[PDB]
C-alpha cells in the first residue's frame, strides 16, 4: 500500500463532520439563530458527539429483508467516496475525470438497494423517483464533461481529462458549462431545489431512514462527502488549481442556494433536466467541440 | 344570488332599503303564503345575523323538508344559497325527542333563516345533500351524536366517535363519562377497552335557587 | 363468573371496588426481580387488580420503564438501589408487604455474583428477614422444573438447595416451578431463533432427545394469581408444565417450519464434546464481565441440563389443581411472535 | 382607576399600511450585452491558448 | 478499572444527553408552544435537541395534546417503533392527566395509561421555558444513569 | 353492430397518516389514486374529538368560556368572542364602548397571527423554511401583548360577557403602536420571498381551484370566498361590534387558485393593521365591562366594601347568571372563516345545547372536490390553503 | 410578481387549456406576448438566467449579517408580566395565619374541577380547611380561582419551573401549596400591589 491513503482518508472524515456542523450553523445565520453552544464551548466538538453517541444506540435486528443487500448499501457508499477522493488526489490516470463520472454512476446503486430492502409497493416508486433524478442529471453532467475535455489539452498537445492538467489553466470559456455543472451537482446531491425526498419521505416513502446506527451514519457522511467532491470538481475543472478555501466556499454556496430555494415537484425538475438543461448542454457542447481546437 | 364583487368604491351600505324591509318584516308571511303546506308554525325572534334585527324560524315536518329547502334555495326573492350547519337537540320530555335544526344564509337578502324538523328515534329525515353538498358531513355528525337516521344519504357513517362506538353521545341519557375506558395491557401487548372506573368522580354541584323564575 | 377474593387476612376490610386498576385490593407485594421476564408479568397481574406492588431494582431507569405504566398513581413503587447482600434494604422493601415473590435468578455465572450467592444465599437471607417480620402472609418462589439436588448443572442444583432453605425458614411458602416459559421477551424461543439465524451453525445437544414442557407466560402469571387467591395452596410445590410434552428436536423443527428457514441449520454437537469445549469457557466466564457474545447456550451447565428430561413428575401438583387450562405454545397467540419474523408469505 | 391606558393627546403618528414595490435594478438588455462582451473576451483567450499549446 | 468504567459512562451520558432527537406527537395546543420553543427566539438546536420526523431515529418522545381513545393505539404503535433508550416526556395538562377534558367519553386520562412517562411538564399550555426546564430535567436523569459501571458490577 | 369501448380501473387505496409538513394536528387521509393521480379523498376525523359539546352542557356559562379558546389554538379570541356574543344576545346585555374597542383590537391581533402562521406554515409545507422562522419573532411580539393583558400567552380567556376581564395595562397601547410601525416592513420582507418566486408560483398557481358557486354550495367562508370573487365579509355585511365604524376594504381575487388565497391573506393582514391603528387612535375612556353586576362580577374593593356586591360576587362565582329561555346563533369572522355558536337555553345557569359551527369542517368536506385530478404532492398545498385545525374541526 | 406565464402552472388540465387555447391573453393577470424584439430578449434572459431567484437570494443573505434574536434560556429568561398565571400557592397573613376561610367558592368556579376542599371548625373557633388539594394535571391555569377568592388566599404564582418526574408529585396538597406561598411571598405581594390598581 501507500501512506498517502491515510493522508487522504483522515482529512475527509474530519472535513465531513465539520461540513455537517457548517450546514446548521449557516441555517442559524439565515434564521437569526446561533450555532449549538451547550455541546461544548467552542463547538468544534459538536458532530463528534453525534457520531460517538450513534455508536452507543442499541442495535435493531433486521426485519423482513435480505441481510446481505442491506449491509451492502453502506459499504457501497463508503467504497465509492474513498475511491473518488483517492483518484482525485493520488492518481495520474489520463481519463481520471471520466473514472469519477463512472464512480458517480455507481451511487445510483446505494439508494436502489436501500429501496429494494423496503419491499413496499410505494417504496418501489419512491426509490425509482430518486434514481430517476440521479440518472437524468448524470446525463447532463456527461455532456458538460464532454465540453470540458475540449479545452483540456496537455503541454504535449494530447487531449485528455487528467485532473492536474485541467486544473493547470483557468478557462473563462468553460464557465457557461460550469453553471450547468453547479445546478446538476445540486441535483446529484439531492439538494432542496431537487430535494423531492423530504416531502415524500416524511411519510415513509423509502430512503436511508430504514438504516439506524452505523449504517445510517455512513450514508449521511457519504452524502456530504459527495457534495464536497462536487465542490472539488467545480474548482478543478472551471476555477483553476485546487484550493481548499474555494472548495469550502462552493459548499457554503450550496447551503446558501438551498436556503434561498424551495423544492421542485417530480415532473418539474425532471422536465428541467431533459427539456431545459440537456438542450443547453448540447448547445454548449456544440459550442465547445465547435468553438474549435 | 352569488355576491360577486361589483362596486369598486362607496359600497358602505349594509344592503338596500327594499331588500332589508322584505326580510325584516315580510319574510315569514311571504313564506307561509307562498308555500303553506310545508309550514306548520313560524317563530320570529332575536336575529341570528344581528342583535337589532329579527330573523325567522320555520317549523316543518320531515316529509316536506326537501321541497322546502329546494324552494328556499332557488326562489328568486328568497335565495338561501348556503347551509351554515345542521344540528339536533334532544328533548327527552317530549315524545318526539329530537329537533333537527337547519341554518341557512341568503347572501342577496343578507338574512339568516332557521328550519326545524321535529322527529323521534325511529323516524328518519330525508337527506338534503342534493340541495346543499355541505349537508353530507353535517348529517353524518347528527347521526353519530344523536342517532337520527337520514334517508337517501350517499353513505351515512360515523365521523367523530371512536371506531366500534355504538352509543350516541350527545343524547341526554348518555353518561357524561361514557361506559368504557381505554388502557394498554402489558400481558397482551395491545391497547384495550375496559369498563369505566373513575379515581375521582365527577362532582355535580346543584346551584339552583328556589326563588329563581327564569327557569322554564 | 364470580370474582374470588385474594385469600389474605383482613382483606375483606381493605378491599373495595370492581377489581380493576382504580379499585382497592388489599395486597401489597414486594416482587424481587420485577424488571425480569417473569417478574414483569407477575407485577402486571398483581397491579392490574388495584393492588400495590413494591419493585426493588438494581439501578436502571430504562429497564424498569414498563413497570411505571403497570398501575395507577402510587400503586407501583420502584425502589432504586437493590443489593442481594444488603439486609436493611430488604427489610425496608418488605415493611408494608403482606406477600413477597422472589424471581431473582441468574442464567449464567459472572465475577461479581455466582450461582451459590444468588440462588442459595439470597433466598436464605430473605427467608430469615421475612420470617422475623410476621406481617408477610404468603411467600412464592419461582424455580425451574428440572431443579434437583442431584443435578449435574450447577444452576439447577443451587436453585433446589435455595428452595429447600426457603422451605425450612418459611414452612408455608409455595414453590412455583414452571417450565421453559414462552413469551415475547422470553429466553427460550428468542435464543433458539437467534441461534438458527445469526449463528454460523446451530449446535444441538445430543439429537434433541431431551423432553420439555414449555408453557406460556400468561399461564404462569395467572397461576401466580390463583396461588394467591387460595390459602390451601400454601406449603405446596406446583410443577406448572405446559399442555404438551415435546422433544427439543420437535421444537427446533417446528421453529424452522414456522420461520420457513431454507433448510435445517442445526448440527449434532453430542454430549462429551460440549463438556470439553465449554468447560474452560466456564472458568472464562467466572473471571470476566457480562459479554453479549457468549452466554447461556455456550456453557457446560446448559449442555448438562439439555441431556436430561425436564418434565413434571407423575405424582405432582400442576395447572389442573389451580383450575387453569394451559394454552399450547406451538400454536395460536403464543407463536405469533416467531410468526411475525417469517411465514413464507412474509418477505 | 381614573387613569387608564388612553391614546395620547393629539393621537398616534401615522404608520405605513400598503406595500412598497421595490422592483428597481438591472433588467434584461444590459445583462445580454455584458454576457456578449465576456463571451468575446473568452473567445479571444481560447484562441491565444490554443495557438500557444 | 472502576475509574475507567466511570469515565466511559460519564462520556456516554454526555453523548446521549447532549444529542437528544425528539419526536413530537403534536395533537393539540401544546405542539405550537413547542413550535415557538424551537423557533428563533428559543434555540433548541443550541441545546442539541433537533426534531426528527421518524420514530426509528428519535430517542425522546414528547406527547403534547389530548390523547383520545381513537388515537391511543397509534400512540402506542409509534412508541414501540422507537429504539431502546426511548425516554417519553408528557407535556400539558391534557397529556399529563386528561386535564380539562378529563371527564369525557373520548379522552384518555393521561398518556401514562398508554405509554410510560419519565418527565411530566405541567401547563395549559406549558410555557416554552417550562418545556426546556422539563427537557433539562430529563437531561439530568440521563446524566444520573451509570449504565457501564452497573455493567461492570452486574 | 358498432364496437363498444372498455375503460380503466383505479387501485392504490393509500393511507396518508399524521404528517408534520401539513396543517397542524393529526390527519388520517384515505386516498384512492389512479396511478399518480387522485380519484377520491376521504378524510378520517375524530382523532381530536374531546366531547366538547357535551361537556359544555355540564358547566355554567362562564365556566365554559375556556372551551372556546382551546377549540382553535391559533385564534382564541375570535372563538370565545362568538360564545360571549350569543350569551349577551340572550341576556340582553350592552357592552361599553371601551370594551367593544378592546375586543375589536385583539380580534384583529389574533387575525394577524393566524394569517402569519397560515402563510409561513404553508411555505414550510412547500419546503421554504426561512419565512417560517422569520415569522416566529413577530408572533412572539404579539404573544407578549396577550401575556400582558391576561397573564396567559395562548389561552387568555380575556373576553367575558359584558366586556373584558381586566382593563388594558398602562403602556400597552404604545407598545402595540410600535409593533404596528414596523409590521408593514416585516410583511413586505416575507412577501418578497414568497411572491414572485418561480418555484412558489409553479407549486401554487392553478392548484385547488374553487368557483363562487362551489364555495356557496359547500358552505365555505372567508379567504376561500374572497379568493374567488365574492365580496362577502361578516365584519362588513353583518357587523357585530364597533367594526361598523372601522374603515377597511375587502381583498378580492378571482381565479380561486392557491396563490390567489395567499395574496388575499397577506392583504387581510394589512387591512387588520389599518383597523388596529384606528382602534389605537380612537380608543375611548370609561368602563371596560358592563355596569350591571347581576351579569358581571363586582370589583374587588367594591365586594370588600358593600354587602350587595359581596352577595353578587358570591352568587356569580358559585351559581352564575341565569340566561333567559331562548335560542340564538351568533357568528364572527374568524381568521379561518365564519365561526358560529348555536346556543339553546331553557332558563337555567347551564347551557342546554351549545352547537359549534366549524368553518374548517366544511373546508375539509370540500377537500374531495378540490383535490380531484391532483397529485400526492398537491394535497399538502391544498390542505395548507384550507388551513384546517383539527381540534377546531373535531369539537 | 402576481403576473403569471402561460407555461408555468401547477395543474395538468390548466396547462393543457393554456397550451392549446388563447383565453389567457384575454385575462388581465397573465403576461402578454412581448410584441417587440427587446421585450423577447428581456423575458428570455429573465427566465433563462434565474433572475427572480437571485433577488430572493440577496434578501435571504441579509439574514446572515442582521442581529440575531435569541435568548440563552438558562442565563436569560423571557419577560414575564405581573398578571402571569403559573404555579398555585396558598398565602398566609403577615401574622402567619392562613388567609383561607374555606368559603369553597374557588372549588365551585373551577372549570376543570381540579380543587377538592373539606373543612372544619378549628379549636380556637376559626373556619379553616382540613384539606386543600389541587390536581395540577387537571388544572388549566385559567386563574378563575384567584378571581373568586374573596381574601386573596389562592394565587397563581410567577413560577413556571415546576416540572416533575412522577405524576404523584403533581397532586398538590395544603402543606405543599402553603410552602409554595411562603417561598414566593414577596414576589406575589409585589405583583398583587401592582395589580390592585387595575383591579
Ligand atoms: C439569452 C442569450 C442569447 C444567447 C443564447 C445562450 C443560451 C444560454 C446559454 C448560457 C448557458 C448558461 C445557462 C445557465 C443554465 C440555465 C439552463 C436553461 C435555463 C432555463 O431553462 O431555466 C430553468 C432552468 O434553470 C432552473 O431553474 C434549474 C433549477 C435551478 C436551481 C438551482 C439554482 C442554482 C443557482 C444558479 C446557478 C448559479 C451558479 C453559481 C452560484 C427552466 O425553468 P423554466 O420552466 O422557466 O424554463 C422553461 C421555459 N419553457
Ligand atoms: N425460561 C424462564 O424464563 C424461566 C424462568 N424461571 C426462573 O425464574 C427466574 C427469573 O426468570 P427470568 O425472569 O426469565 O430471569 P431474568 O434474569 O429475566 O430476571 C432476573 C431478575 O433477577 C434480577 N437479578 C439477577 N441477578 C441479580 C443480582 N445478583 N442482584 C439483584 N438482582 C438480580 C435481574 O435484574 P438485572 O436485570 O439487573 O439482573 C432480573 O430482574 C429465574 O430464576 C429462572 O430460572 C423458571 C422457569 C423458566
Ligand atoms: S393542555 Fe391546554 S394548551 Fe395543551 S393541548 Fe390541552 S388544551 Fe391545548
Ligand atoms: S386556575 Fe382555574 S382550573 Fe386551575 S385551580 Fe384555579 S380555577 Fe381551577
Ligand atoms: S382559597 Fe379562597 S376561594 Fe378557595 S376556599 Fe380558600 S378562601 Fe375560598
Amino acid at each position: 500500500m501507500n501512506l498517502n491513503i491515510i493522508m487522504t482518508v483522515l482529512p475527509l472524515l474530519v472535513s465531513v463532520a465539520f461540513l455537517t456542523l457548517s450546514e446548521r450553523a449557516v441555517m442559524g445565520s439565515l434564521q437569526r439563530r446561533m450555532g449549538p453552544a451547550v455541546s461544548g464551548a467552542f463547538g468544534i466538538l459538536q458532530p463528534f458527539w453525534d457520531g460517538f453517541k450513534l455508536a452507543v444506540k442499541e442495535p435493531i435486528l433486521p426485519a423482513n429483508a435480505a441481510a446481505g443487500i442491506f449491509y451492502a448499501a453502506p459499504l457501497i457508499c463508503i467504497c465509492i467516496c474513498v475511491a473518488s477522493w483517492c483518484t482525485l488526489l493520488l492518481t495520474d490516470l489520463s481519463i481520471g475525470g471520466l473514472f469519477l463520472l463512472l464512480l458517480s454512476s455507481l451511487a445510483v446503486y446505494g439508494v436502489l438497494l436501500a429501496g429494494y430492502s423496503c419491499n413496499s409497493k410505494y417504496a418501489f416508486l419512491g426509490c425509482l423517483r430518486s434514481v430517476s433524478l440521479m440518472i437524468s442529471y448524470e446525463l447532463v453532467i456527461s455532456v458538460v464533461i464532454l465540453c470540458v475535455i475540449l479545452e483540456t489539452r496537455d503541454g504535449n498537445g494530447f487531449p485528455c481529462l487528467n485532473l492536474t492538467e485541467t486544473a493547470s489553466q483557468t478557462k473563462i470559456i468553460l464557465i457557461p458549462a460550469g453553471l450547468l455543472f453547479y445546478i446538476c451537482s445540486l441535483a446529484e446531491s439531492k439538494r432542496v431545489p431537487f430535494d423531492l425526498p423530504e416531502a415524500e419521505a416524511e411519510l415513509v416513502a423509502g430512503y436511508n431512514v430504514e438504516y439506524s446506527s452505523l449504517g445510517f451514519a455512513v450514508f449521511f457522511v457519504a452524502e456530504y462527502g459527495n457534495t464536497l467532491l462536487m465542490a472539488a470538481l467545480i474548482n478543478i475543472y472551471f476555477l483553476g488549481k485546487l484550493n481548499s478555501a474555494l472548495i469550502a466556499a462552493i459548499f457554503v454556496s450550496f447551503i446558501w442556494v438551498r436556503g434561498t430555494l424551495p423544492r421542485y415537484r417530480y415532473d418539474m425538475f425532471m422536465q428541467i433536466g431533459w427539456k431545459s438543461l440537456l438542450p443547453v448542454a448540447l448547445a454548449l457542447y456544440l459550442a465547445q467541440a465547435s468553438l474549435g481546437y | 344570488s352569488y355576491c360577486y364583487a361589483r362596486k369598486m368604491t362607496d359600497k358602505d351600505y349594509i344592503a338596500y332599503d327594499n331588500i332589508k324591509n322584505f326580510g325584516d318584516n315580510y319574510l315569514t308571511d311571504y313564506i307561509i303564503k307562498t308555500v303553506p303546506k310545508y309550514v306548520t308554525m313560524a317563530v320570529n325572534g332575536p336575529a341570528q345575523s344581528s342583535v337589532l334585527y329579527q330573523e325567522p324560524t320555520i317549523y316543518t315536518t320531515p316529509e316536506h323538508i326537501y321541497a322546502l329547502c329546494a324552494f328556499l334555495r332557488d326562489h328568486v326573492n328568497l335565495q338561501y344559497k348556503t347551509l351554515i350547519d345542521i344540528t339536533a337537540v334532544d328533548y327527552p320530555e317530549r315524545s318526539a325527542r329530537f329537533e333537527v335544526v337547519y341554518h341557512l344564509l341568503s347572501p342577496r337578502l343578507n338574512n339568516r333563516i332557521r328550519i326545524k324538523v321535529v322527529v323521534d328515534e325511529v323516524t328518519s329525515v330525508p337527506s338534503v345533500s342534493r340541495i346543499w353538498n355541505a349537508a353530507n358531513w353535517f348529517e353524518r355528525e347528527t347521526w353519530d351524536m344523536f342517532g337520527v337516521f337520514f334517508s337517501n344519504h350517499p353513505d351515512l357513517r360515523r365521523v367523530l366517535t371512536d371506531y366500534g362506538f355504538t352509543g350516541h353521545p350527545l343524547r341526554k341519557d348518555f353518561p357524561l363519562t361514557g361506559y368504557t375506558e381505554v388502557r394498554y395491557d402489558y400481558g397482551k401487548k395491545r391497547v384495550i377497552s375496559e369498563p369505566l372506573e373513575l379515581t375521582q368522580e365527577f362532582r355535580y354541584f346543584d346551584f339552583s335557587s328556589p326563588w329563581d323564575t327564569l327557569s322554564r | 363468573s364470580t370474582l374470588k377474593p385474594f385469600d389474605l387476612n383482613a382483606n375483606n376490610a381493605v378491599r373495595n371496588g370492581p377489581g380493576g386498576r382504580s379499585s382497592i385490593g388489599g395486597v401489597v407485594a414486594t416482587v424481587f426481580g420485577a424488571n425480569g421476564f417473569i417478574g414483569s408479568y407477575v407485577v402486571n397481574e398483581i397491579s392490574k387488580r388495584g393492588n400495590q406492588v413494591v419493585c426493588p431494582y438494581r439501578c436502571n431507569e430504562n429497564k424498569v420503564q414498563p413497570l411505571k405504566q403497570m398501575g395507577d398513581l402510587g400503586q407501583v413503587v420502584l425502589l432504586p438501589e437493590f443489593d442481594i447482600h444488603d439486609d436493611e434494604y430488604i427489610r425496608r422493601a418488605i415493611s408494608r408487604s403482606n406477600v413477597v415473590i422472589n424471581c431473582v435468578g441468574i442464567r449464567q455465572e459472572t465475577k461479581n455474583y455466582s450461582y451459590k450467592d444468588v440462588h442459595v444465599d439470597f433466598p436464605t437471607r430473605l427467608a430469615k428477614i421475612v420470617a422475623e417480620s410476621g406481617k408477610v402472609e404468603r411467600f412464592i418462589q419461582v424455580s425451574e422444573m428440572g431443579a434437583d439436588v442431584s443435578h449435574a448443572s450447577r444452576r439447577l442444583q443451587t436453585k433446589a438447595v435455595g428452595d429447600e432453605a426457603i422451605m425450612k425458614y418459611i414452612p408455608d411458602a409455595t414453590i412455583i416451578r414452571p417450565g421453559n416459559v414462552v413469551g415475547i421477551e422470553d429466553y427460550f424461543y428468542n435464543n433458539l431463533i437467534f441461534q438458527l439465524s445469526y449463528t454460523i451453525v446451530a449446535p444441538v445437544i445430543n439429537n434433541g432427545a431431551n423432553k420439555v414442557q414449555p408453557t406460556y407466560i400468561l399461564d404462569v402469571a395467572d397461576a401466580v394469581v390463583k396461588i394467591l387467591k387460595d390459602k390451601k395452596t400454601s406449603g405446596k410445590t406446583y410443577y406448572l408444565g405446559g399442555p404438551e410434552t415435546l422433544t427439543m428436536r420437535q421444537i427446533y423443527d417446528h421453529l424452522i417450519d414456522t420461520l420457513r428457514l431454507s433448510n435445517d441449520d442445526t448440527v449434532n454437537l453430542r454430549y462429551e464434546l460440549a463438556k470439553m469445549l465449554y468447560k474452560p469457557l466456564d472458568t472464562l466466564r467466572t473471571k470476566l464481565p457480562e459479554f453479549p457474545f457468549l452466554g447461556f447456550m455456550m456453557s457446560s451447565d446448559y449442555a448438562e441440563e439439555q441431556v436430561a428430561d425436564s418434565v413434571a413428575p407423575a405424582g405432582s401438583l400442576g395447572y389442573k389443581d389451580l383450575s387453569i387450562s394451559p394454552a399450547k405454545v406451538t400454536e395460536g397467540l403464543a407463536i405469533e411472535g416467531v410468526r411475525f419474523i417469517r411465514v413464507g408469505g412474509y418477505d | 382607576p381614573k387613569v387608564q391606558d388612553v391614546p395620547p393627546p393629539g393621537g398616534f403618528p401615522s404608520i405605513r399600511i400598503e406595500r412598497k414595490l421595490p422592483n428597481t435594478g438591472p433588467t434584461g438588455l444590459a445583462v445580454f450585452l455584458g454576457f456578449t462582451a465576456f463571451m468575446a473576451l473568452a473567445v479571444n483567450q481560447a484562441r491565444d491558448r490554443k495557438s500557444t499549446n | 478499572a472502576d475509574f475507567i468504567v466511570s469515565k466511559v459512562d460519564t462520556v456516554v451520558n454526555w453523548a446521549r444527553a447532549g444529542s437528544m432527537w425528539p419526536m413530537t406527537f403534536g395533537l393539540a395546543c401544546c405542539a405550537v408552544e413547542m413550535m415557538h420553543a424551537g423557533a428563533s427566539r428559543y434555540d433548541l438546536d443550541r441545546f442539541g435537541i433537533i426534531f426528527r420526523p421518524s420514530p426509528r431515529q428519535s430517542d425522546v418522545m414528547i406527547v403534547a395534546g389530548t390523547l383520545t381513545n381513537k388515537m391511543a393505539p397509534a400512540l402506542r404503535k409509534v412508541y414501540d417503533q422507537m429504539p431502546e433508550p426511548k425516554w417519553v416526556v408528557s407535556m400539558g395538562s391534557c397529556a399529563n392527566g386528561g386535564g380539562y377534558y378529563h371527564y369525557s367519553y373520548s379522552v384518555v386520562r393521561g398518556c401514562d395509561r398508554v405509554v410510560p412517562v419519565d418527565v411530566y411538564v405541567p401547563g395549559c399550555p406549558p410555557t416554552a421555558e417550562g418545556l426546556l426546564y422539563g427537557l433539562l430535567q430529563l437531561q439530568k436523569k440521563i446524566y444520573r444513569s451509570k449504565n457501564t459501571q452497573l455493567w461492570w458490577n452486574k | 353492430m358498432k364496437p363498444l369501448t372498455p375503460s380503466k380501473v383505479s387501485n392504490f387505496t393509500i393511507n396518508f397518516g399524521p404528517q408534520h409538513p401539513a396543517a397542524h394536528g393529526v390527519l388520517r387521509l384515505v386516498l384512492e389514486m389512479d396511478g399518480e393521480i387522485i380519484k377520491r379523498a376521504d378524510p378520517h376525523i375524530g382523532l381530536l374529538h374531546r366531547g366538547t359539546e357535551k361537556l359544555l352542557e355540564y358547566k355554567t356559562y362562564n365556566q365554559g368560556i375556556p372551551y372556546f379558546d382551546r377549540l382553535d389554538y391559533v385564534s382564541m379570541m375570535c372563538m370565545e368572542h362568538s360564545y360571549v356574543l350569543a350569551i349577551e344576545q340572550l341576556l340582553n346585555v350592552a357592552v361599553p364602548l371601551r370594551g367593544q374597542y378592546i375586543r375589536v383590537l385583539f380580534s384583529e391581533i389574533t387575525r394577524i397571527m393566524n394569517h402569519i402562521l397560515a402563510i409561513t406554515c404553508h411555505s414550510m409545507d412547500v419546503g421554504a423554511l426561512t419565512p417560517f422562522l422569520w415569522a416566529f419573532e413577530e408572533r412572539e411580539k404579539l404573544f407578549e401583548f396577550y401575556e400582558r393583558v391576561s397573564g396567559a400567552r395562548m389561552h387568555a380567556a380575556y373576553f367575558r360577557v359584558g366586556g373584558v376581564a381586566q382593563d388594558l395595562p398602562i403602556g400597552l397601547l404604545r407598545d402595540i403602536y410600535d409593533w404596528s410601525r414596523q409590521f408593514a416592513s416585516r410583511v413586505d420582507e416575507m412577501e418578497e420571498l414568497l411572491t414572485g418566486n418561480r418555484i412558489w408560483k409553479e407549486r401554487t398557481i392553478d392548484v385547488g381551484l374553487v368557483t363562487a358557486q362551489q364555495a356557496w354550495d359547500w358552505g365555505c367562508s372567508g379567504p376561500i370566498l374572497r379568493g374567488s370573487g365574492i365580496d362577502w365579509d361578516l365584519r362588513k355585511n353583518q357587523p357585530y361590534d364597533v367594526y361598523g365604524r372601522m374603515d377597511f376594504n375587502v381583498p378580492i381575487a378571482g381565479h380561486g387558485d392557491c396563490y390567489d388565497r395567499y395574496l388575499v391573506r397577506v392583504q387581510e393582514m394589512r387591512e387588520s393593521l389599518r383597523i388596529i391603528y384606528q382602534c389605537l387612535n380612537e380608543m375611548p375612556d370609561g368602563l371596560y365591562k358592563t355596569p350591571d353586576q347581576k351579569v358581571s362580577p363586582p370589583s374587588r374593593g367594591q365586594m370588600k366594601q358593600s354587602m350587595e356586591s359581596l352577595i353578587h360576587h358570591f352568587k356569580l362565582f358559585s351559581e352564575g347568571y341565569h340566561v333567559p329561555a331562548g335560542e340564538t346563533y351568533r357568528a364572527v369572522e374568524a381568521p379561518k372563516g365564519e365561526f358560529g355558536v348555536y346556543l339553546v337555553s331553557r332558563g337555567g345557569n347551564r347551557p342546554y345545547r351549545c352547537k359549534i359551527r366549524s368553518p374548517g369542517y366544511a373546508h375539509l368536506q370540500m377537500l374531495d372536490m378540490v383535490a380531484k385530478g391532483a397529485m400526492l404532492a398537491d394535497v399538502v398545498t391544498i390542505i395548507g390553503t384550507l388551513d384546517v385545525v383539527f381540534g377546531e374541526i373535531d369539537r | 410578481g402576481t403576473e403569471r406565464r402561460p407555461g408555468q402552472s401547477g395543474a395538468w388540465k390548466q396547462v393543457d387549456k393554456q397550451r392549446y387555447s388563447s383565453e389567457w391573453e384575454q385575462d388581465p393577470t397573465f403576461k402578454q406576448v412581448p410584441k417587440n424584439v427587446s421585450e423577447v430578449l428581456d423575458d428570455s434572459v429573465s427566465v433563462l438566467f434565474l433572475t427572480d431567484i437571485v433577488r430572493g437570494m440577496m434578501y435571504s443573505a441579509s439574514g446572515f449579517f442582521d442581529d440575531k434574536v435569541t435568548i440563552l434560556y438558562p442565563f436569560e429568561k423571557g419577560a414575564v408580566s405581573p398578571r402571569f398565571r403559573g404555579e398555585h400557592a396558598l398565602r398566609r397573613y403577615p401574622t402567619g395565619e392562613e388567609r383561607c376561610i374555606s368559603c369553597k367558592l374557588c372549588e365551585a368556579i373551577c372549570p376543570a374541577q381540579a380543587i377538592t376542599i373539606e373543612a372544619e371548625e378549628r379549636e380556637d373557633g376559626s373556619r379553616k380547611t382540613t384539606r386543600y388539594d389541587i390536581d395540577m394535571t387537571k388544572c388549566i391555569y385559567c386563574g378563575f380561582c384567584q378571581e373568586a377568592c374573596p381574601v386573596d388566599a389562592i394565587v397563581e404564582g410567577p413560577n413556571f419551573e415546576f416540572s416533575t418526574e412522577t405524576r404523584e408529585e403533581l397532586l398538590y396538597d395544603k402543606q405543599k401549596l402553603l410552602e409554595n406561598g411562603d417561598k414566593w411571598e414577596q414576589e406575589i405581594a409585589a405583583n398583587l400591589r401592582t395589580e390592585s390598581l387595575y383591579r
